[PDB]
């Protein structure tokens, strides 16, 4: 066919949708009864299904028209149509709204006459402190496997900044994590800062081990390792946390995250958390 | 989920339920759908008014009490919902500790509802609402 | 009419370490507080056993005296 | 509680101490920072390692008041 | 296909998907069960 004889009637579709004008019950009726010819009819409450809520709403408008493929059957039909949006809202005008938008429309042909079949827009859109730095650690960690594990790895290269690899520890990490805020704190954080350098207060001391009281610990506390202090974690939560662990001499594991099931033996009871705002 | 002392897990966009049953473009879809994102799901009512009556019925507690990214409700044809479907959102942050809350997923006037809202629970908007709390 | 009324609740006693075998306590064990300002006295009823390898216990104790001291 | 009371904790006159576990970990100290350690423990191999500079003496945990 | 297969009318072919690897999932139809091996409602049937 001539997509014209889809296209013509997807302006019904365009005009009865993307574009309202000034926007009322008024403008609605024929707007409604207009598709009632050209849906999969049943479609119609479909699209009543998305309208305005007036007072709050006002014209929503189709400008930037643009349109592209389509692929037929012989003479049923899908198209891609990315007609824009413009949209200035009442008092949502002090401020307007905007959209990208793409809408993979499908119609039939029956006895001659038109219906419209996939109802579809895919509009598109252009417009705490502790746990939180944990959480983006954990939405990140599949992404970190640039970084690898050492046992004292110091680099002077911050590992976000940089697509190539390289090999840092538990604490250097941290240090890292922290620097990327307002904070600072003070390189290389070896065990001493904990003590000296005033940031955490302890929550839990060494040389207790209870596996009740785990489930009152928070995301983001920092979980020791080893019996004289080896290594160092961030708890995150469900019982698990974060953590390097590999073979002692350079191992190539990335950094990862364990369950807390197995390493519990070598936890030591010791935990500790932040505080920012008393700090200087 | 307070386990995660008031973190919220991740905002999404691209999510989907089992619990699918009507029109996948409802401000009530994005409703049943985004508190999948807190892992717990609802039977599904088009009408948000009927979530109130239905949550009773599927032995959920209802009032007016804020909790973190727990759906508020409209009820039909009142000061932030309208009269025909009623009205939701999702509540990603509750400011002040009750007057405020920040809201998501929202339509309430809105082609394609993803959008973002602060309401007042001072005023008529916030007042209106009700919140459902989910069981175990 | 209703006596005076015992006052009771719960408390929790914690190890040093994981238990290390079945170990006891009988009915009538004191618990006091060391507290100057709230010197009643409290004791069990019934007897416990801790399981072995635990770290935690709950256990119920009666209040010998009677009244709001409790 | 073997691991942490079984040790012979001991100082001398001088600062640098000297030290002993019912572990395999033994440690001692003179002056500086200088040090002598041994341990057999995967765990503890930090405590007596000497991957690239080797073990600072503020690791040890025995260093400690 | 770089050479164009003539199908011949009312013989049944296959297609016959050789593949190393389950990770791909396409997808097909079977009466109701809507969209893959979950949904029921009134949302699609057998193709053919």
């Amino acid at each position: 066919a001539t997509d014209k004889e889809a296209k013509d009637v997807i302006d019904k579709f365009i005009d009865n949708v993307f574009n309202f004008d000034v926007l009322t019950k008024e403008r609605i009726k024929e707007k409604d009864e207009e598709i009632k010819k050209i849906t999969t009819d049943d479609m119609y409450e479909k699209v009543v299904y998305i309208r305005p809520y007036v007072g709050v709403i006002q014209s929503l408008n189709p400008q930037h028209v643009q349109y592209e493929s389509f692929s037929n059957n012989g003479y049923d039909i899908e198209a891609e149509l990315s007609f824009r949006k413009v949209s200035y809202l009442v008092d949502k005008g002090s401020i307007p709204t905007d959209s990208l938008s793409t809408l993979t429309v499908h119609l039939v042909e029956r006895n001659q006459e038109l219906l419209i079949d996939y109802f579809d827009e895919i509009q598109d859109v252009l417009y705490p402190l502790s746990t939180i730095l944990a959480l983006d650690l954990n939405d990140n960690l599949k992404s970190l496997s640039n970084i690898k594990y050492m046992f004292k790895g110091a680099p002077k290269e911050n590992p976000f900044g940089t697509d190539k690899d390289v090999y840092i520890d538990t604490y250097n990490l941290l240090y890292w994590l922290y620097l990327g805020e307002d904070e600072e704190l003070a390189y290389p954080m070896n065990i001493n800062y904990f003590f000296t350098e005033g940031r955490f207060f302890t929550i839990f001391g060494k040389g207790h081990k209870y596996k009740v009281d785990v489930s009152k610990f928070i995301v983001g506390d920092i979980l020791f390792f080893g019996r004289s202090d080896t290594n160092i974690g961030i708890y995150v939560g469900d019982g698990e946390f974060i953590s390097m662990m590999g073979k002692f001499p350079k191992d190539e594991t990335p950094i990862g995250k364990y369950k807390l099931d197995d390493y519990w033996n070598e936890f030591n009871g010791r935990v500790m958390r932040f505080d920012e705002e008393v700090y200087i | 989920l307070k386990k995660y002392n008031g973190k919220l897990p991740k905002h999404d966009p691209s999510f989907v339920q089992p619990g699918n049953r009507h029109y996948k473009y409802q401000c009530t879809w994005y409703a049943y759908n985004r508190r999948g994102q807190l892992g717990i799901p609802v039977p599904l009512w088009g009408d948000a008014a009927d979530w109130i009556g239905g949550a009773k019925g599927a032995g959920y507690g209802v009032g007016r009490t804020p909790k973190q990214g727990a759906c508020v409700i409209w009820q039909r044809g009142v000061q932030g919902g309208s009269p025909q479907y009623g009205h939701v959102a999702f509540v990603e942050k509750v400011l002040d500790g009750g007057k405020k809350i920040f809201i998501s997923e929202h339509n309430y006037a809105t082609p394609n509802g993803y959008g973002t809202r602060t309401i007042d629970m001072s005023s008529a908007i916030g007042k209106n609402a009700q919140f459902i709390y989910d069981k175990k | 009419k209703r006596q005076s009324k015992r006052a009771y609740g719960d408390v929790t006693i914690q190890f040093y370490q994981p238990l290390d075998m079945r170990m006891y306590i009988p009915a009538g064990t004191t618990f006091t507080s060391t507290r100057q300002e709230y010197p009643q006295q409290f004791e069990t009823l019934v007897d416990y056993y801790a399981e072995p390898d635990s770290t935690e216990i709950v256990v119920e104790v009666y209040c010998k005296e009677t009244g709001v001291a409790g | 509680v073997y691991k942490y009371s079984s040790s012979l904790y001991e100082i001398l006159p001088s600062l640098n101490y000297k030290y002993d576990d019912g572990e395999g970990t033994s440690i001692r100290t003179y002056n500086g920072k200088s040090f002598f350690s041994m341990t057999s423990g995967e765990e503890e191999k930090p405590q007596a390692t000497d991957f690239y500079t080797g073990t600072e003496y503020q690791d040890l945990f025995t260093s400690y008041y | 296909f770089d050479d164009p297969m003539m199908a011949e009318g009312g013989k049944e072919y296959a297609i016959v998907i050789i593949t190393e690897n389950s990770d791909y999932t396409m997808w097909v139809g079977t009466r109701t069960k809507p969209k893959i091996d979950k949904p029921n409602e009134v949302i699609s049937g057998n193709p053919y």
